[PDB]
RNA sequence: AGCAAUAGGAGCUU
């Protein structure tokens, strides 16, 4: 769904150049303060108060590569931040991504 | 069902109950704008496309 | 699995009492020396299954990709479950599978 | 067709699918026409052929020329015998017949 | 990929226990094959002991340091190679004569256990266990990792001297060591034959390193079935072993010789 | 128990380098050729069983033919040393005695290494010739292996004849080394030229022949 | 014909899954059980086609 | 252009004749710009049954040889062990990831302050020879707040941060290495950045016009000593920007 | 009776 599966160029360069699917689109990027203010409000706890001898069920939160704190409970704010991004608030183009093993 | 001539959408029957959080908008436009000329691509060799 | 110190917070080595003939452990900080419990000093393994059934999480009921199964829960009688292998990825691992209920969150396992 | 997602091959098939379909298997002929996974996983098999057409003839013409300069000097002599430029004697008989 | 191909002598070519346990002499086992989990316990006492398990056993075995190493042998794994506790505590103390004294289990007891003692020293125990799981040997030849029941359909005349296929057991490994194998008793000393023809070089001398060279690259030619004409198969292993040594097809090979300068200057 | 084993490789080993003498061109007699496992313990070992080896040393005689043929074949003598270790001692005793009884060729057999100290003392022992092997390569005898042709060592008039045959200067000959298994199994000093047949499958039979560094 | 041929070969892979999944498949010399049970189903559909 | 994001761990698999055995990779860089900074290893000494020592030891950037672990965490400024290996270990229960994390804390037990490490990763700073204490010191307080995580932050005061993203990254490391968790995909498309014209022109403009202020300053130190009131007009050779940016783009070869 | 060089990039057929 990313790039083109079969425009490539022969030789040398096989694989190395790509082009990108049709309905492809590239990020502009964002300003991450909206994205931490919402993540303040619904119930992130900051690694100011961070221990992991009682935090051993939390799970961790990310920010652009950053962790920037943990949730006692993902899925509604996973479910917030997606209704976010899927009411505009959010910029539409901001990945939301909960992994759930780790 | 049983038409000889449509290929068969595969069976997934491992799974009993399928929870899809996505579809595809059509399936075609994986390909780019070069590969978006070749008329019926899936029924070639895909060196070919 | 080694303590640490009640007083200097580092963590407690082995030693001897010759006059005693009983495993104390010596803080090499701090002058403070407690009795143990158990006369264990060291562990090695090489047949591990740290990780056979550490995947499991309770929201593992709310991941949209894991397989749905109809295994009969023998705690709960659930007719859905999902379920995975084991999440250890090394060569000569089983291929035995593990079983979450949705209704009732035990693991189990089809032996 | 190895698991490049998590765990699948496409975001398409559940995890932990060892099924033909989900590693690769196109149950289709080319008459019929294959499905957009078919597709792609015989994409991705044209893409390693083509790759090691590309790949592999580097390795191959090293290879003969280095075999080329080492029996470059080699020549069947009037005495029948097989011998280099330093007149050394690789065989007493060419191919021993 | 390094391996060997063990053809064995015909009494035991055709049996096939006879050929899994001439397998059992070639095939190398250490005491972390048959090693689950080693501990080290602190026993102030020889003559006493702080456990539970095996205080009645060593008030049989009875009517130096505190230290003590308590490795443990799965039953299974022990099983599998023919070994048991009398031949892996006799080869401890073969390398361990009098610098350690050994206490073994026995083969039936609800646990497999072994005791050592020493004649502060909880590192030296731990250096002394390291050395011991990474250096104690039990059986066969080392630079033999794995071996294999393989069958090869050979033909051989018959007795009308008509040709008639023969199906016989032989062996496969992985790694080498030709030397000690060849040598081990019910091996076709005569026949045995190496992938690696540096080995055979080192072994076997000049002429049987071409034989094999040619065997290998007649391998690598008619895998996929083509079919290269004799000649320029034998030119290229004649030219590769005719200075008495192996020429590698290199810079570091061809530019060794004796030749002119241009020559070797233009590759 | 390991005794059995031990003492079966020694005899192995002590048939090969009867077979290395008989080869070489040395008269063995006929019945210490077919030596046999269990009349060798009996000749040999101990009470205990542990075998002297100052007893397997022999004294082998160039048959008629191999004096014929190659002129410049002398005496040999064979010793089986019993320590493991040889050091420049015992080496010093050995060349002592073999120029003590004017001994053309001298082997060696040892059993654990041979210390490159002493080492140095093998190639300063002209007139004289001693070469060494050790007892585990001795085990099997590679000659009879089936990738093994026959190697046979050409006479001084033989070589002239090879060399003439063929146009050739000596470098200009496959070589082989002197450390060649074959060739430290065959006695092979500087110059000589063996003569290898060998089976061929274009041709049937075919002729090599290399010259030693 | 063709189609039964697949379907059975679909089966039979399925057999192969459910008896490396319940510990029952059969090793080979010098190979995994993970990789026994990859040779066996590359066999099974090899042989399909 | 493609390239690997940035500010992610990956951890790799090594190579059989590599003392070497696990490397967690990470690039750094800053939301403001999105230029990368700096690059820091921590690599795990070590072969399977090779190597007794499997110590893990970091690699600052701006030091030439590789510091062990805890001596960073020690000169980040928490020095007792219970803390260290608690920012290392989530779970106290597991046992193996304790097991195989002693011999950093052996191979590290001599430092028991900040200032001592801290010294000891100053007498590595590959900087002249010959600095005195309090101003090696500073030195290697300077590297160890900028220049090592920039993305974290660049300020002071914040180091129980820094130590909470270092421990994140040693337990994915030995995750790896303990074979609890699989090594990180290189191939994988998700942990790949595209460069459109905006980040690279941005990163040309940014050299172009340090060149210009560079070029402003050395004329600024000439025209200055004349003592004279000046206009501007001339302490600016607007042709720098221009012949930068049409060398570039008509060439294509991005950079000076 | 006399038609520069060096680079980079994109391509052709194996
Ligand atoms: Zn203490
Ligand atoms: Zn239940």
């Amino acid at each position: 769904g990313l790039v083109c599966p079969a425009e490539t160029p022969e030789g040398q360069a096989c694989g190395l150049v790509k082009n990108l699917s049709l309905l492809s689109g590239i990020s502009i990027g964002s300003p991450s303060e909206p994205i931490i203010n919402f993540l303040e409000e619904w119930g992130m706890e900051p690694l100011e108060d961070y221990d992991p001898a009682q935090h051993t069920k939390s799970t961790r939160i990310f920010v652009n590569g950053v962790w920037t704190g943990i949730h006692r409970d993902p899925s509604m704010l996973v479910s917030t931040m997606r209704d976010l991004r899927r009411s505009g608030a959010i910029s539409p183009e901001v990945s939301i991504i909960r992994d759930i093993r780790e | 069902l049983n038409d000889t001539a449509k290929r068969i959408k595969p069976e997934m029957s491992t799974s009993s109950h399928h929870t899809f959080t996505h579809c595809e908008i059509h399936p075609s436009m994986i390909l780019g704008v070069a590969a978006s000329i070749i008329p019926f691509p899936d029924h070639n060799q895909s060196p070919r496309n | 699995s080694f303590r640490f110190c009640l007083e200097c917070n580092n963590m407690l080595y082995p030693k001897e009492d010759k006059e005693n003939q009983r495993l104390l452990y010596s803080c090499r900080n701090c002058d403070y020396t407690e009795l143990a419990e158990d006369p264990k000093v060291y562990r090695h393994e090489l047949i591990t299954n740290i990780g056979e059934t550490a995947g499991i999480v309770d929201d593992i009921g709310q991941d949209p990709t894991l397989p749905r199964s109809d295994k009969e829960c023998p705690e709960c009688h659930s007719r859905d479950c999902v379920f995975f292998q084991s999440q250890q990825r090394r060569k000569d691992t089983n291929m035995t599978l593990f079983y979450v209920c949705l209704n009732c969150k035990k693991t189990f396992r089809d032996e | 067709i190895a698991f490049g997602f998590a765990d699948r091959s496409l975001p398409h098939f559940t995890k932990d699918d060892f099924s033909p379909e989900s590693k690769g298997f196109v149950e289709n002929s080319y008459l019929r026409g294959l499905t957009p996974q078919e597709f792609f996983f015989h994409a991705m098999a044209g893409r390693e052929g083509l790759i090691d057409t590309a790949v592999k003839t580097a390795e191959t013409g090293y290879i003969q020329r280095r075999l080329v300069k080492a029996l470059e000097d080699i020549m069947v002599h009037y005495d029948g015998t097989t011998r280099n430029s330093l007149g050394d004697i690789i065989q007493f008989l060419y191919g021993e017949d | 990929t390094p391996a060997l191909t063990v053809y064995l002598d015909r009494e035991i070519a055709l049996d096939i226990e006879k050929a899994k346990v001439i397998q059992s002499s070639i095939e190398y086992t250490t005491l972390k094959n048959v090693t689950s989990a080693t501990e080290i316990y602190y026993d102030p006492d020889p003559t006493s002991t702080v456990i539970e398990e095996d205080f009645d056993t060593v008030e049989a075995y009875f009517s130096q340091s505190p230290w003590l190493l308590r490795l443990e042998l799965d039953r299974a794994r022990m099983l599998d190679k023919q070994l048991t506790m009398n031949q892996v505590a006799d080869k401890i103390s073969e390398v361990f004569s009098d610098d350690l004294f050994v206490m073994w289990s026995e083969d039936n007891a609800d646990k497999l256990i072994i005791r050592c003692r020493v004649i502060e020293e909880d590192q030296m125990l731990k250096r002394i266990e390291a050395h011991m799981l990474d250096l104690i040997a039990l059986r066969g030849i080392p630079g033999i990792s794995k071996v294999y029941m393989v069958k090869h359909k050979v033909s051989v005349p018959d007795e009308s001297g008509e040709y008639k296929n023969e199906e016989l057991w032989a062996l496969e490994t992985d790694g080498i060591n030709l030397a000690e194998v060849m040598a081990v008793p019910g091996v076709d000393s005569s026949r045995t034959y190496s992938n690696s023809f540096v080995e055979i070089l080192s072994v076997l001398g000049i002429e049987a390193t071409r034989s094999s060279l040619y065997k290998e690259i007649l391998n690598v030619i008619a895998f996929d079935g083509s079919y290269v004409n004799y000649r320029h198969m034998a030119l290229l292993v004649d030219v590769m072993t005719s200075r008495g040594y192996l020429m590698a097809i290199t810079r570091h090979g061809i530019n060794r010789a004796d030749t002119g300068a241009l020559m070797r200057c233009s590759f | 128990e390991d005794n059995n084993r031990i003492i079966s490789r020694l005899w192995r080993s002590f048939r090969t380098v009867k077979e290395m003498a008989a080869d070489r061109g040395y008269f063995i007699s006929q019945e210490e050729m077919d030596q046999s496992l269990e009349e060798f313990r009996s000749k040999i070992c101990d009470s205990m069983g542990n075998p002297q080896r100052k007893l397997m040393s022999f004294l082998a005689n160039p048959t008629p033919e191999a004096l014929e043929k190659y002129s410049d074949l002398g005496t040999l003598w064979v010793e089986f040393c019993d320590e493991p270790s040889v050091g420049i001692k015992t080496m010093r005793n050995f060349c002592l005695r073999i120029q003590e009884k004017n001994f053309s060729t001298g082997i060696f057999i040892y059993q654990n290494n041979i210390t490159p100290s002493a080492n140095k003392m093998i190639p300063t022992v002209s007139p004289a010739i001693i070469e060494t092997f050790q007892e585990s390569d001795l085990v099997v005898n590679i000659t009879h292996h089936e990738l093994v042709p026959k190697h046979i060592r050409l006479s001084d008039g033989e070589k002239s004849q090879l060399l003439q045959r063929y146009k050739l200067k000596e470098s200009q000959l496959p070589r082989i080394q002197r450390e060649d298994p074959v060739a430290r199994y065959l006695g092979l000093k500087r110059g000589q030229v063996v003569k290898i047949i060998r089976r061929s499958e274009t041709s049937g039979r075919y002729a090599s022949y290399r010259i030693c560094l | 014909e063709i189609t039964h041929a697949i379907s059975s070969a679909k089966e039979q892979v399925q057999e192969i899954i459910y008896k490396a999944q319940h510990n029952e498949l059969e090793l080979k010399p010098g190979m995994t059980l993970r990789e026994s049970f990859e040779g066996e189903v590359s066999r099974t559909l090899n042989d399909a086609r | 252009q493609e390239r690997s994001a940035a500010n992610i761990v990956q951890v790799f698999k090594k190579a059989a004749p590599s003392p070497i055995s696990h490397v967690a990779e990470i690039r750094s860089a800053l939301e403001k710009g999105s230029r990368l900074i700096s690059t820091m290893q921590i690599k795990l000494y070590g072969r399977e049954d090779k190597g007794t020592g499997r110590t893990i030891k970091a690699t600052l950037p701006y030091v030439k040889q590789d510091i062990p672990i805890v001596i960073v965490f020690r000169a980040l400024g928490v020095v007792p062990d219970g803390e260290i290996l608690q920012h290392i270990c989530y779970d106290e229960n597991d046992w193996q990831m304790l097991e195989m994390l002693k011999p950093c804390i052996e191979e590290g037990f001599v430092i028991q302050d900040k200032e001592v490490a801290l010294d000891f990763i100053g007498r590595r700073g590959s900087a002249a020879l010959g600095i005195r204490r309090e101003k090696r010191i500073q030195y290697a307080k300077d590297i160890l707040q900028k220049e090592l995580l920039p993305h974290i932050t660049q300020e002071e005061g914040f180091e129980t941060r820094k130590t909470f993203f270092l421990g994140y990254m040693v337990n994915r490391l030995l995750l790896c290495a303990l074979e609890r968790k699989d090594q990180d995909d290189r191939d994988h498309f998700g942990k790949k950045r595209l460069d459109l014209a905006g980040p690279l022109l941005a990163n040309l403009f940014r050299i172009l016009f340090r060149k210009l202020t560079r070029e402003i300053y050395r004329y600024m130190q000439r025209c200055i000593e004349t003592d004279r009131d000046f206009n501007l007009n001339l302490a600016v050779k607007s042709t720098t920007i221009t012949s930068g940016l049409k060398y570039s783009l008509a060439t294509g070869n991005w950079g000076e």
